[PDB]
Formats: C-alpha cells, sequence, structure tokens
C-alpha cells in the first residue's frame, strides 16, 4: 500500500508541533488570534500556576510528542500555543467503517488551574453552529460526556485520576468511544434496544443522520472553510485519502436508497438522502478543485 | 431563657443544662491584679448569674500596664481599683449581676458570709490565709469550690481545690457513639463483633446500652460493662442463656459521672497532683512548685519581693528552696537557674502568661460550677522560661523601673526587647476574638507605639453582630453592623493612646494582592493569622513563604486549640501540613439510605440550596441566555437542544398566581418528599427482598423506611408547611400576610385541594456506596412535548411577560429566625428522621450543624492568645530554633502539649545539593546575557545544568518543544518582553531525575536580576 505508507511517512512529521495561537500585547491582556472557546476563562485565569501542573506538562509532552496515533483509519494532530501548553487544541479524522469515517474534528482543549487534579477541559469545535448532536455523549453545544472527565457517570476505575490517568489515554477514548461505527445505542436505555428491529430501525435512522451531517460538515464544510492550525495539513489529507471518499459517498447514497422505502424511518432518510446526494455532489466539485499542498 | 442569639456558639460547647445552672450561681473572686481582671472578664462574658469581687487596694500608675479599663484619672483619685473599673466591667455584660467589696482580709477576717458563693478564686494573696480559706471552702455543706492562682515575673501558678468528694457529670464533651452490629454470640462472656469496616474505637471497662437487635430482643434496652477484645471485637459479659442471634443491632455509649477526690491546700505542698505538659521534663513542674514555695517563705520572712540582681535575694532564696526541697517527699534537684531567674523577675508582671493561665483558670471555674468536663488535679505550672536564658545574663539596668507604664514588663524581658516590640511592624489578618484578644495584648505590651517605627495594620471585611458580642469583649451593641476593625482600633487607643495603628475592611485574597505587594510584606516583620478556613491560611502562608516572613497561627474549635509557628529557615510551612481530607457520607448514603440524623440533615440542607438557589439561578440564567418564551419554542420546535429549558417550562406550569396555590403546592412537595418516594423505594425495594446470599436488603445499616400520612393538626407538618409556603411564595414573588398562615385559614385553603394519588415507577437506584451524581438520563419526547404544550398553554395564557421569566433568589440565611431557613431545614429534617424511624432533632443542634457552626468561648481564645503573644515575643527575640514551641491543648481533659516546632527538611535535588523551602536561587546578568547564558550561570554556581525553564503561566525553553534551540541564543529581555517594573524577574527550573522517564525534579524558583 504505497498510498498508506506515503499517509504514514508524510503526517507524522504533522502530527505534533507547536503554533502561536494568541497574540499578546503591550498590557499583558490576550488578543486571540483564532476561534476558541474559553476566552473569558483563560483571560480571567489566575496567574499564580501551580508547579506541579507545568512540570506535569513537560513529562506529558514527551509521550504526547513521541507517540500518537498515526493509520489510515485515524489520527491525531496536536496544536498549543507556542508560549503557553495549557492552551490546547486537537484534530482527530473518523475512524474507518464508521458512520464519521474520515471526517475531521476540532477540538478545544484547556487544562484547569488545578490539572492533573482534574481532568482538562473538552470541548468539539465542528459542531456547525451547535447543529446536531452528532454523537449521544456529546451535546450539540459540543460538551463532552467522558466518565474519565467526571462528566459521564462511571465507577471510580472510570473516573478522572490525576495519578495515572493522561491526556493521550483521553485522545485515544475519544476514538475508542465517541469515534465508533455503532453510536445510536450508546443512548442509555438504546444498549437495551440493541438487537431489537425497532431498536436496530432507529439506529439506523440517527447513523443516516449522522452521515450526512457529517458530510456537510465535517468534509464540505471543513474543506471550504479550512482551519488556520492545520490548513495544509487537512488539505494534504484529503488530496491523499480523496480516492476512498469519493465511494464513501457513492456507499453511503446506496445504503440510504435502501432504507428510504421505509414508512417510519425511510422518510426521513428521504430528506436526509437529498441532503446527502446534494452534499456529495459538491464535495465531489470541491474534490476536483483540491490541489496538493 | 437562654438569650441564644448572643450565647449559640456558646450553647454548641457547654451544653443547655450547665448554662441553666450556671443562672443559679454565684461566683466570689479576690485580688484584682491583671489576672483577676481577666477572669472577670472571661466569666462576665460566659453570662454568670452573679459575680462579687474584692479588693483591698488602690490603684496606681504601675497598674496600668496590666490593666485595660484604667485611666490616668483613676490613678489621681486613689480610688479603689476594683470599685473603679466595676463600671466598665458591666459594659460587657448587662445580664451578669456584677457586685463590688473592701472588706479588709487578714487573719481575723471572718469567713462565714462565704457560703453565698458556690465558687470563690484567689489572687495577689498571702499563702496562709489561703490555707485557712481553703480550710473554709471545703469545711463548708456543700463544700464551696476552691481556685487559687498566681504570676510573678515569668512564672505561674494554678491549683484547684474541690473537697473530698466531687462529681463529674460528664467526662467530656465528644458525643456518644453508636455503633451497628454485625456479630454477637450466645457465650460467657458473650463475644460481639461490630462492623467489619467501622472501628470500634472504644475501651474496656465503658458502659454500654442495646437497641434494634434481631435474635436477642432481650437485650433491647439492655446495659452491660464491655471489656474490648480487637479494635472490632468485645465481650459484655454473660450471655449463655439469651435466644439466638439474627441480625442487626446497635450499640449506644452509656456516660456515667465520675468522683474526683481533692487534698488541702496544706496536704497538697508535699506530694502535688501536677499536670505535666512537656515530656521532655517531667520534673521540672515539681521543681518550680519548690521554687514558687520558696518564693512565698521569702515574702513571709523579709515582706518584700528579692531584688532584682539582689546576689544576697538569690542566695537566700536558693537556701530556702533547697531546705523546701529536703522536706519535700521526693525531694527533687533544686534547679538553680530557675531559682535565679525567679529572683531575678520576682517583682515583674507578664500579661500574656496571665492571659493563658487566667483563660485555663475561667475554664476550671465553669467546670467548677457546671461538672461539664473533667477538671484539674490539682496543679498546672505554665512558665515563659525560654526567653530569658536566650538572653544569656544581662544586667539589672536592663530591667531597672523607669517610671513609665512599661516598667512591669521592662523587669521581665528588659527594655531593649520592649523597645524592640515598640519599632515592630505588625500584619494582622481575622478580627475574630483571637484577633481581639491579640489587639488588647498588644496595646498593654506597647507593641508598635514606637512614635517613629512601629505601626500595626488590621482588616477584616465583615461588620459586628450581635452574637460576636459573646466573645468579642471590644465591641458594644451599639456596634453591632459597624466595621470590625474601625471598631476595634478605635477602642483600642482608649487603651493605649501612645499605640500606632491602621485598619482595613478587606478580604485577604489573591484579588487583594495589589495592595498587599511583595514590598508591603517586606515593610512588616511579623504576620498573625486569625482564619476561619483552611485555602486562606494557605494563601498568607505561600505569601509569607515568598517573602521570607515569620507567620503565627492559630486554631481554635470547643475547648481544644493549637498554636502554629513558622520561622525561616528554621521551620516547616503551613503547607507542609498535608491532613487527610475529610470523608463525606455516600451519595447512595445521603438520597437514598441515611441511618443518621446528621444525613438527613444533610439532605435537607441540600434540597434547600437546589430549591432556593441553584435552581432559581438557573432559570434567572436561562432567561438572561435567551431573551422570550416564544423563542425557545421556536428552538425547540426545530429540535433545538437547550439546556434546562425543560426544567423552567417545569417550574413555569408549577408557578402558583397567589398563597392559596403556593400553600397547595407546598402540600404537593410534602406528599412527594415524604410518602411517594418511600412507596416508589419500596416497589423497587420489598421489605422482605433479600441479596445473593440470601440476607435481607433492609438490614444494617439500610433502615426501611415507611411512608408518612399528612396531619396539619401535626405541629411537624404545620411548621414544615408554613416555612415551606413562605419560602416558595418568596420564591415566586407571591405577597403574603401572617394570617394567611393561620393553620385554619392553612385547613381552608387545603379543603379544596386533591391530594394526588400515588403511581410507581421503574427508576434505577443507584445502591452503589462509591456513587455520585451522574448526568442526566436523556429526556423522552413525551417530556419534550408536555413541555412544549405547556409553555404553550402559558404564553396562550399571558403568563409569558417578565414577571413570568422571574423570581427571586434565596441566600442561606442562618441566625435571623423570620427567614425561616433554619425552620424549615428542621422541620424537614424531623420529617425525614420519623421517616426512616431516625430519632428526631432538636432547631439548635440543627442549627449548629447545618450552619457548619464552629463551637467557640472566651476561656480557649484568651489561653491560646496569651500563648500567641509568648512565641511573637520569641521571635522578636530572634532566639534560636529550640526556644519556639508549638503547642495543642484540649480543656476538656483538660491537656496541654508543648512540642517543638518542625524542622524544615532539605530537598536533595541532585549530586548531593540540597535545598529548603526557604530557598530562592539568584542570578545576576545584564541586558545581553542570554538564555545560554543563564544555563551556564545556574551550572556554574550551583553547578547543576537546567532542564526546563517557566515564565510563571507561560512557558520558557523546553529543550524537546520544537526550535528552542534558537532560544538559548536570545537575551533575557528580548525572550522575557519584561516591563521595566522591576530589576530582575523569577522563574521556575526543574532538573533530570536520575532515572528517565521520570518527571523533572522542581528546583527552588530562582530570580534573575537584570543587573550586578
Ligand atoms: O433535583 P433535586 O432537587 O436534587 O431532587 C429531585 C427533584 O425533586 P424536587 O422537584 O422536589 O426538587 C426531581 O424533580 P424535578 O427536579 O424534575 O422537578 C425528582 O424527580 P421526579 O419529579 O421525576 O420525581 C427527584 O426524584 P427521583 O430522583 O426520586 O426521581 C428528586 O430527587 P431527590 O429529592 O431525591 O434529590
Ligand atoms: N481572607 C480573609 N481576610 C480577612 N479576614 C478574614 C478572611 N477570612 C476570614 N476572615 C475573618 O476571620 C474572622 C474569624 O473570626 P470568627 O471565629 O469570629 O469568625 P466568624 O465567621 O465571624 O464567626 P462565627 O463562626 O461565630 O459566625 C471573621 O471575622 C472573618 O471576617
Amino acid at each position: 500500500k504505497s498510498l498508506e505508507e506515503k499517509y504514514v511517512a508524510v503526517m507524522k512529521k504533522l502530527q505534533f508541533d507547536t503554533f502561536e495561537m494568541v497574540s499578546e500585547d503591550e498590557d499583558g491582556k490576550l488578543g486571540f488570534k483564532v476561534n476558541y472557546h474559553y476566552m473569558s476563562q483563560v483571560k480571567n485565569a489566575n496567574d499564580a500556576n501551580s508547579a506541579a501542573r507545568a512540570r506535569r506538562l513537560a513529562q506529558e509532552a514527551v509521550t504526547l510528542s513521541t507517540s500518537l496515533p498515526l493509520s489510515s483509519s485515524s489520527s491525531v494532530f496536536v496544536r498549543c500555543d507556542e508560549e503557553r501548553l495549557d492552551i490546547m487544541k486537537v484534530l482527530i479524522t473518523g475512524p474507518a467503517d464508521t458512520p464519521y469515517a474520515n471526517g475531521c474534528f476540532e477540538f478545544d482543549v484547556y487544562f484547569p488551574q488545578d490539572y492533573p487534579s482534574s481532568p482538562p477541559l473538552v470541548n468539539l469545535e465542528t459542531t456547525g453552529g451547535h447543529s446536531v448532536r452528532f454523537n449521544p455523549n456529546l451535546y450539540n453545544d459540543g460538551k463532552v460526556c467522558l466518565s474519565i472527565l467526571n462528566t459521564w457517570h462511571g465507577r471510580p476505575e472510570e473516573k478522572w485520576n490525576p495519578q495515572t490517568s493522561s491526556f493521550l489515554q483521553v485522545l485515544v477514548s475519544v476514538q475508542s468511544l465517541i469515534l465508533v461505527a455503532e453510536p445510536y445505542f450508546n443512548e442509555p436505555g438504546y444498549e437495551r434496544s440493541r438487537g431489537t428491529p425497532s431498536g436496530t430501525q432507529s439506529s439506523r435512522e440517527y447513523d443516516g443522520n449522522i452521515r450526512q451531517a457529517t458530510v456537510k460538515w465535517a468534509m464540505l464544510e471543513q474543506i471550504r472553510n479550512p482551519s488556520p492550525c492545520f490548513k495544509e495539513v487537512i488539505h494534504k489529507h484529503f488530496y491523499l485519502k480523496r480516492v476512498e471518499i469519493m465511494a464513501q459517498c457513492e456507499e453511503w447514497i446506496a445504503d440510504i436508497q435502501q432504507y428510504s422505502s421505509d414508512k417510519r424511518v425511510g422518510r426521513t432518510m428521504s430528506h436526509h438522502a437529498a441532503a446527502l446526494k446534494r452534499h456529495t455532489a459538491q464535495l465531489r466539485e470541491e474534490l476536483l478543485k483540491l490541489p496538493c499542498p | 431563657e437562654i438569650d441564644d442569639a448572643l450565647y449559640s456558639r456558646q450553647r454548641y460547647v457547654l451544653g443547655d443544662t450547665a448554662m441553666q445552672k450556671m443562672a443559679k450561681s454565684h461566683v466570689f473572686l479576690s485580688g484584682m491584679g491583671g489576672l483577676g481582671l481577666e477572669i472577670a472578664k472571661n466569666l462576665v462574658l460566659a453570662g454568670i448569674k452573679a459575680v462579687t469581687i474584692h479588693d483591698t487596694e488602690k490603684c496606681q500608675a504601675w497598674d496600668l500596664g496590666t490593666n485595660f479599663f484604667l485611666s490616668e484619672d483613676d490613678v489621681v483619685n486613689k480610688r479603689n481599683r476594683a470599685e473603679a473599673v466595676l463600671k466598665h466591667i458591666a459594659e460587657l455584660n448587662p445580664y451578669v449581676h456584677v457586685t463590688s467589696s473592701s472588706v479588709p482580709f487578714n487573719e481575723t477576717t471572718d469567713l462565714s458570709f462565704l457560703d453565698k458563693y458556690q465558687c470563690v478564686v484567689l489572687t495577689e494573696m498571702k499563702l496562709p490565709l489561703q490555707k485557712k480559706i481553703n480550710d473554709f471552702c471545703r469545711s463548708q455543706c456543700p463544700p464551696i469550690k476552691f481556685i487559687s492562682a498566681d504570676v510573678h515575673g515569668i512564672w505561674s501558678r494554678l491549683f484547684c481545690d474541690f473537697g473530698d468528694e466531687f462529681e463529674v457529670l460528664d467526662t467530656t464533651g465528644e458525643e456518644p457513639k453508636e455503633i451497628f452490629i454485625s456479630n454477637i454470640t450466645q457465650a460467657n462472656p458473650g463475644i460481639v463483633t461490630c462492623l467489619e469496616n467501622h472501628p470500634h474505637k472504644l475501651e474496656t471497662g465503658q458502659f454500654l446500652t442495646f437497641r434494634e437487635i434481631n435474635g436477642m430482643t432481650g437485650l433491647n434496652g439492655s446495659i452491660q460493662q464491655i471489656t474490648v477484645i480487637s479494635p472490632f471485637s468485645f465481650s459484655i459479659g454473660d450471655t449463655t442463656e439469651l435466644e439466638p442471634y439474627l441480625h442487626g443491632g446497635i450499640a449506644v455509649q452509656v456516660k456515667t459521672p465520675k468522683t474526683v477526690f481533692f487534698e488541702s491546700l496544706e496536704r497538697q505542698l508535699k506530694h502535688p497532683k501536677c499536670l505535666i505538659v512537656d515530656f521532655s521534663n517531667p520534673e521540672a513542674p515539681l521543681e518550680i512548685h519548690t521554687a514558687m514555695l520558696a518564693l512565698d517563705q521569702f515574702q513571709e520572712k523579709y515582706s518584700r519581693k528579692p531584688n532584682v540582681g539582689c546576689q544576697q535575694d538569690s542566695e537566700e532564696l536558693l537556701k530556702l528552696a533547697t531546705s523546701i526541697s529536703e522536706t519535700l517527699e521526693e525531694k527533687p534537684d533544686v534547679n538553680a537557674d530557675i531559682v535565679h531567674w525567679l529572683s531575678w523577675t520576682a517583682q515583674g508582671f507578664l500579661s500574656p502568661l496571665a492571659a493563658a493561665v487566667g483563660g485555663v483558670a475561667s475554664q476550671e471555674v465553669l467546670k467548677a460550677v457546671t461538672g461539664k468536663f473533667s477538671p484539674l488535679c490539682q496543679w498546672l505550672y505554665l512558665e515563659a522560661a525560654d526567653i530569658v536564658e536566650s538572653l544569656g545574663k544581662p544586667e539589672c539596668e536592663e530591667f531597672l523601673p523607669r517610671g513609665d507604664r512599661y516598667d512591669a514588663l521592662r523587669a521581665c524581658i528588659g527594655d531593649t526587647l520592649c523597645q524592640k516590640l515598640q519599632n515592630l511592624n505588625i500584619f494582622l489578618v481575622g478580627c475574630g476574638a483571637i484577633g481581639c484578644e491579640m489587639l488588647k495584648n498588644f496595646a498593654l505590651l506597647g507593641v508598635g507605639t514606637s512614635k517613629e517605627k512601629g505601626m500595626i495594620t488590621v482588616t477584616d471585611p465583615d461588620l459586628i453582630e450581635k452574637s460576636n458580642l459573646n466573645r468579642q469583649f471590644l465591641f458594644r451593641p451599639h456596634h453591632i453592623q459597624k466595621p470590625k476593625s474601625y471598631t476595634a482600633a478605635d477602642a483600642t487607643l482608649k487603651i493605649n493612646s501612645q499605640i500606632k495603628i491602621d485598619a482595613h475592611l478587606n478580604k485577604v485574597c489573591p484579588t487583594t494582592e495589589t495592595i498587599y505587594n511583595d514590598e508591603f510584606y517586606t515593610k512588616q516583620d511579623v504576620i498573625i493569622t486569625a482564619l476561619d478556613n483552611v485555602e486562606a491560611r494557605r494563601y498568607v502562608d505561600s505569601r509569607c513563604l515568598a517573602n521570607l516572613r515569620p507567620l503565627l497561627d492559630s486554631g481554635t474549635m470547643g475547648t481544644k486549640g493549637h498554636t502554629e509557628v513558622i520561622v525561616p529557615h528554621l521551620t516547616e510551612s503551613y503547607n507542609s501540613h498535608r491532613d487527610p481530607p475529610e470523608e463525606e457520607i455516600p451519595f447512595s448514603t445521603l438520597k437514598s439510605f441515611p441511618a443518621a440524623i446528621e444525613h438527613t440533615i444533610q439532605w435537607a440542607r441540600d434540597k434547600f440550596e437546589s430549591s432556593f438557589s441553584h435552581k432559581p439561578s438557573l432559570f434567572n440564567k436561562f432567561w438572561q441566555t435567551y431573551s422570550s418564551a416564544e423563542e425557545v419554542l421556536q428552538k425547540i420546535q426545530s429540535g433545538h437542544s437547550l439546556e434546562g429549558c425543560f426544567q423552567v417550562i417545569k417550574l413555569l406550569s408549577r408557578r402558583p398566581r397567589n398563597w392559596s396555590q403556593c400553600v397547595e403546592l407546598a402540600r404537593l412537595k410534602f406528599e412527594k418528599y415524604f410518602n411517594h418516594k418511600a412507596l416508589q423505594l419500596l416497589h423497587c425495594f420489598p421489605l422482605d427482598i433479600r441479596l445473593k446470599d440470601g440476607s435481607l436488603f433492609w438490614q444494617s445499616p439500610k433502615r426501611p423506611p415507611s411512608p408518612i400520612k399528612f396531619d396539619l393538626n401535626e405541629p411537624l407538618h404545620l411548621s414544615f408547611l408554613q416555612n415551606a409556603a413562605k419560602l416558595y411564595a418568596t420564591v415566586y414573588c407571591i405577597p403574603f400576610a401572617e394570617e394567611d398562615l393561620s393553620a385554619d385559614a392553612l385547613l381552608n385553603i387545603l379543603s379544596e385541594v386533591k391530594i394526588q394519588e400515588f403511581k410507581p415507577s421503574n427508576k434505577v437506584v443507584q445502591t452503589d456506596e462509591t456513587a455520585r451524581k451522574p448526568d442526566h438520563v436523556p429526556i423522552s419526547s413525551e417530556d419534550e412535548r408536555n413541555a412544549i404544550f405547556q409553555l404553550e398553554k402559558a404564553i396562550l395564557s399571558n403568563e409569558a411577560t417578565k414577571s413570568d421569566l422571574q423570581m427571586a433568589v434565596l441566600s442561606f440565611e442562618k441566625d435571623d429566625d423570620h427567614n425561616g431557613h433554619i425552620d424549615f431545614i428542621t422541620a424537614a429534617s424531623n420529617l425525614r428522621a420519623k421517616m426512616y424511624s431516625i430519632e428526631p432533632a432538636d432547631r439548635f443542634k440543627t442549627k449548629r450543624i447545618a450552619g457548619k457552626i464552629i463551637p467557640a468561648i472566651a476561656t480557649t481564645t484568651a489561653t491560646v492568645s496569651g500563648l500567641v503573644a509568648l512565641e511573637m515575643i520569641k521571635v522578636t527575640g530572634g532566639y534560636p530554633f529550640e526556644a519556639y514551641k508549638n503547642c495543642f491543648l484540649n480543656l476538656a481533659i483538660p491537656i496541654v502539649v508543648f512540642t517543638e516546632t518542625t524542622e524544615v527538611r532539605k530537598t536533595k535535588i541532585r549530586n548531593g545539593i540540597s535545598f529548603t523551602i526557604w530557598d530562592r536561587w539568584t542570578v545576576h546578568g545584564k541586558e545581553d546575557f542570554t538564555l545560554l547564558d543563564f544555563i551556564n550561570a545556574v551550572k556554574e554556581k550551583y553547578g547543576i545544568e537546567p532542564t526546563m525553564v517557566v515564565q510563571g503561566v507561560k512557558m520558557l525553553y523546553v529543550p524537546v518543544m520544537p526550535g528552542h534551540a534558537k532560544r538559548l541564543k536570545l537575551t533575557m529581555h528580548k525572550l522575557v518582553k519584561p516591563t521595566t517594573e522591576k530589576k530582575y524577574v523569577d522563574l521556575t527550573v526543574s532538573f533530570a531525575p536520575d532515572i528517565d522517564g521520570d518527571e523533572d525534579l522542581p528546583g527552588p524558583p530562582v530570580r534573575y536580576y537584570f543587573s550586578h
């Protein structure tokens, strides 16, 4: 797989890097260069930083720079401010064989003043104006519900642990739990409807809606509105991977055509299929328009 | 009736019965020195029914250093001291009937009149007539409680005698313990195993009672004496004849009075029962006893105190002590140094030592009239010894009188040290009773009175309250709702006009660090704290550690207290203390399975705050986020996932419009809380449901509750409904009147109210003891459409105005009665107690627990303040490490323990290099100085190469971060981009650990001066 070889070779150099995200004025107040979520929290953060916080971040930095998962199924890309580590931004592509597949999702992360005593704040940025609850644990505004973040129910081993938990663990958990091929039954109660024909039918409905929303935002709006933090990286990734998506869109269109005949959920699959085919045509246009950086 | 609004904190210490006896007590005091003055102060603050003071002396200028009510006018008029200051003492408490007397006391003085009193305290008194008075006291029927104390220089004496037999009604104020029984056997003696994870925490010979025990129904209500087998098992005596054991059971501690025996004062002159406060000197108290007896004999022989530095007097006192030691039962070695120091400081007076001994003596007096705690038996000696030996051998002229009010202190510590105290700059945080006592000590000591240098600063953000008047003696009722610091400082100058003091209304916190910058801390010499929380302590500790200044702290709770001393380059920081965090009640236990009344009170408090603070905040924040309910309706119609909108709509659909509907909603809430929840939980868990092993689910500690049937005629129900209706009317801004609260009107309102029938549900129960409050279960579309219909109907009914989008948010007031928060919480807690068949609780313990009220008393604060003044004197002396003594105490036992402060540790960073918490490294450079030059300079001066650099919250350099080799070439000013405010900058640097993969070891903070 020459495509796989080049994919691994190129983005290896791009999975980690620093990038100044906050320009600084004369009086010590922060002027944010690009979009970010914790405007007021960062600006109001106390300047009495705990030394253990910085030391833990520095110790993490080695692993976070050397051991980022890299594969054509999914990869992680890591950027932080060139003068502050607690401001954080991460980009992830969707694992293959999922409704999320190859979709680019940007995150905002901030490490609290008491870190590592508490998990860092995590947030979705590819919300499309908070249009869609893309994952049952992932609210439309972007708020993240993970037991490791203490933002989801779970046993103590599933909770945040200042002594053992690592940011890389959260990164991996994103792919392993949120970015799955099976999001619908993750909603509490639907895991009981797993296997039931009605539950699986509603799962097909939800996953088709998620597929069309991903095609809209995570691919079409991402390429049409590239983010500065990964502008060259995303275009190179899309140039490399595009051969897959031009068939992924067609297979999804073929799947939703089978659903559309259904009288309960296929009626909504008709609207989602119209949206899907429109965005697929537009995405093919953009792929033809896509240059190689 | 007890004035609870003034005495709540004292009630939480003593108990109502002790004060009820206290309201029938007459206490007499003789001698009116500073010690007697403070005794009167503490007793009048405690609120004795009647106090009689006595004095045969007249005012002198020398008394101005020991009294904080006297004025120059009183000395000029040559008035009797007690009768002069009597008017001032009456200000402290109007309830106390304070009287005075001046009848001369001598060998022919009749003592029969003293029978009207229950306890008599003697100060400034000749020992033989003390013997006679003690003989009279214990010969009475019942005997009059006898207490005597003395203060002489840096030495003090305290003695107690309650006759041949005295009854202690309660040994200690600790709450009796209750323990679930896991196992118990029919044996001779029977063996009891408590809950396997819960420690027994009891001792052999104690008495226990038993309740709710299954198997042996006969053990219910029985009392046995126990014998500990293990920290989880014990024996209670024969139980073989009993019926077989089944399960459950609770053992409740039983308190028993104990008789304590006191010898006569004369008979205690030999073999005195002396309390020990320093285990390293288990003989010093006896030596001090011998020395005090020698001093008394010298005063008897020569009718005068020894002169300072008088070799003849010192030798005579040595001979007297040697002779007395020979007559003693044990004959201890006479301490020549102690005798020398006593002779040196015989004529002097030390007020902080007086403060400590007066506090402990007042606590003993309180014990004498209540029997609430085990008293001293029979002797206790306190010293300020460490001060004098640190000065070597000074001259007598250092202590000779000079005519001012400070002559008494000068004879004790010397003029130079007094001048040092006068020059000090002091920062004091917190204006509590501890702070007030410390300020009084400063004023009497001449602290900061130097017209040039000395300067005091205090600050506190709160105003004065009536409850504060019980222990903050500086204040008066006409000072309520006025700044504590301002009033305290204003009153201080009346004690001493020479003091120079400044005050602020500021809360010490990171935001106020601008006012209290590093330069301000450098201007200060000593920082003292009277805080009530740990976070502020840690903040002040960190600031003082950064500024390299000594810090003093003291904690006070009930009769327990402690003193913390922190000295630069000598001691650990307060942050070095790492006491275990409090473990809170399990979430499942709190919500679903309470067993303690504290669980129910916590549940009631949390429900109160959720209903009246949290949810109101959510509602108003929702209406601030979204302009109109129509907007939210449109958005949810388009599937917008707004937050809290469902709860806001549910509140609006439940919104009352008149008082009757508020009462209806309160009744519905009552039904929900105390009937429906029981039926739900019993539907999930039947009374006879069983576990994997077949044991009943409803077994200890899991109490199966029983649903409650409403009855307005029940006073508890009436109070609950009234308070809930009032709070809800405040919530919805519905006006009302007191007549609406009348029971008949409420019955009329509820007469037409239909009680909704219960229906079960299948909600999963978080039975996990390690569980926590999770996020909500996702909401069904049924609730979505129901709420949609609700706000659609509301809009159609015009219930969408801004007023409909408005409702009050209530703070948790805990002191006033009219707000009804305390009554509401008490009613809910008692309903929940009856709910789970747990015993109810009274209003005042509910107020204590819910408000987190720390019990307080004047005796403890005075005792700790005297000590604190002592170690700050030691700090002013610049004394070696050995002199500084931390202290812990618990007057309940009573017990006092001194211990040297914890030695500062050295952090071995690498290669034999070590540094302390007080260490801050320095580097000097220039504008062309670079980061590589910085690394070289560190590797040269301290022999270790930096591995990582941090600019505060910003990172400065990390080797693994991209392109940071170039930063080594950049100059300090270019890369820091500093302001012109400083000639330096502070950074954080760590170093590579000995084992790779480990975190870099943190070093001390480093300061790079921009110049040399
Ligand atoms: O949210 P909390 O104040 O912590 O308490 C809630 C609340 O009861 P209140 O309405 O009396 O405050 C719920 O009601 P809503 O907030 O939704 O109005 C109620 O749920 P239901 O209305 O569905 O009965 C729930 O009870 P439960 O957890 O048993 O479902 C109950 O919990 P607690 O009173 O035990 O805290
Ligand atoms: N950060 C702070 N800065 C200044 N003063 C503080 C700070 N934190 C607490 N205090 C003060 O500490 C004092 C502690 O004294 P005290 O024991 O009387 O407490 P309280 O809260 O007033 O009393 P109570 O518990 O009886 O209501 C308070 O008066 C409070 O104003």
